[PDB]
């Protein structure tokens, strides 16, 4: 039966394991909506997008 | 290399690697190779006993054959108690020995706190190593390292970069910032204009 | 007494930001005694909180344009 | 791959041992040269107190002001 259900046909697996993904979470929906950020997010966004440190804490 | 962090001393070791493919002006370091040490690199996967030490001594004895390599290792004072444990040697009591007889040429590069702190408390290590101050650039120096750095961040966000930006961007960053260093807070301003600007279009 | 110059600088807060709450009032009624200036600058060298740093000078470095 | 660290101010002494290299030293390199995209976040006191000592740390980041 499990065979039958299956799939007959039968790329970073340490982050996976260890980490959540926020992404497949947002699609899924559980996360709380996020109201009248747009200038931090922005920031964010500018800060994620440099050449040199684009860290943003 | 000893400054406050954010002035370049990892930039002074790749700029000495680009000197010597380039041309190096003297003989003796024609062809030599600058190799970069992580000790994160060097302590990881030594699970068993003594590892790190055969490790360490088989890199030690391939620069003494080689004899073209200048070790760069970044963040000096992270090489006292490396790879330690309770009755084991850290990665500075195992190079001691070779920095002495003289089969290591090392860089080093640490700020004067992090210097003061771990290298200076010995002796022997410090009778090794000589510091070499690396100062903060004057706002000329440091227009004119923004001016030759234009040509990357330009290609990055796909902008235009004036020379008042880079005027505006030095002053104004040595004014009103205060807790960072003349190149690297001149630098982030600049980078982060150029993103913004991106961004907007 | 009475006469306002504190209320000056409420005034002056409120427009140079808005509120009056983003004034740092520091009522020097509460550093009366000769070691309460720790509290602005830190507590002394090999003190406890030392390391911590003055409340003054943190709040000052946090917003560098502000009325004090 | 976009990474986040909430409590950013527990990366510095992660893992550190008797003969071990903590969490900061070992990401510096890849957040100086702009290879990581990490976005942390952590309070002003857990800032200063544990980020800001390792002042090379404290420069590969750069805070975003989060106001009331
Ligand atoms: N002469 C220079 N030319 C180009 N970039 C420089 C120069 N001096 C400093 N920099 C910039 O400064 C940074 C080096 O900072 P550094 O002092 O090595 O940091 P840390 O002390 O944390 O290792 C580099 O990102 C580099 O882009
Ligand atoms: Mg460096
Ligand atoms: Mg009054």
């Amino acid at each position: 039966v499990v065979k039958a259900l299956g799939n007959p046909e039968m790329n970073t697996p340490t982050l996976d394991s260890l980490a959540r993904d926020l992404t497949v979470i947002a699609k899924d929906g559980t996360l709380d909506p996020v109201i009248g950020r747009d200038k931090e997010i922005t920031r964010v966004i500018e800060v994620l997008s440099r050449r040199t440190k684009n860290n943003p804490v | 290399l000893i400054g406050e962090p954010g002035v370049g001393k990892t930039a002074i070791a790749e700029g000495l690697a680009q000197a010597i493919v380039n041309n190096e002006v003297p003989e003796t370091l024609k062809d030599k190779r600058v190799m970069s040490l992580d000790m994160g690199t060097v302590v990881a996967g030594t699970k068993y006993r003594g590892e790190f030490e055969e490790r360490l001594k088989k890199v030690m004895e391939e620069i003494q054959q080689a004899g073209n390599v200048i070790l760069f290792i970044d963040e000096l004072h992270t090489l006292v108690g490396a790879g330690g444990a309770e009755g084991a040697i850290d990665a500075s009591n195992i190079l001691k020995p070779a920095l002495a007889r003289g089969e290591l040429q090392c860089i080093g590069a640490t700020t004067l706190d992090e210097y003061r702190k771990n290298i200076e408390k010995d002796a022997a290590l410090e009778r090794r190593f000589q510091p070499v101050q690396v100062d903060e650039p004057s706002v000329v120096d440091t227009v004119a390292i923004l001016k030759g750095l234009r040509d990357r961040y330009e290609a990055h966000h796909r902008i235009n970069i004036s020379d008042e930006a880079i005027e505006a961007a030095v002053k104004l960053s040595n004014r009103y910032v205060s807790d960072r260093f003349l190149p690297d807070k001149a630098i982030d301003l600049i980078d982060e204009a150029s993103s913004k600007v991106r961004l907007k279009s | 007494t009475g006469v306002g110059k504190t209320e000056l600088a409420r005034a002056l807060a409120e427009s140079m930001f808005g509120d009056d709450d983003a004034m740092i009032r520091v009522d020097m009624s509460e550093f009366m005694e000769k070691h309460a200036v720790s509290r602005l600058v830190g507590a002394p060298p090999g003190y406890v909180g030392h390391d911590d740093g003055g409340q003054l000078t943190e709040k000052v470095r946090r917003k560098p344009y502000s009325v004090i």
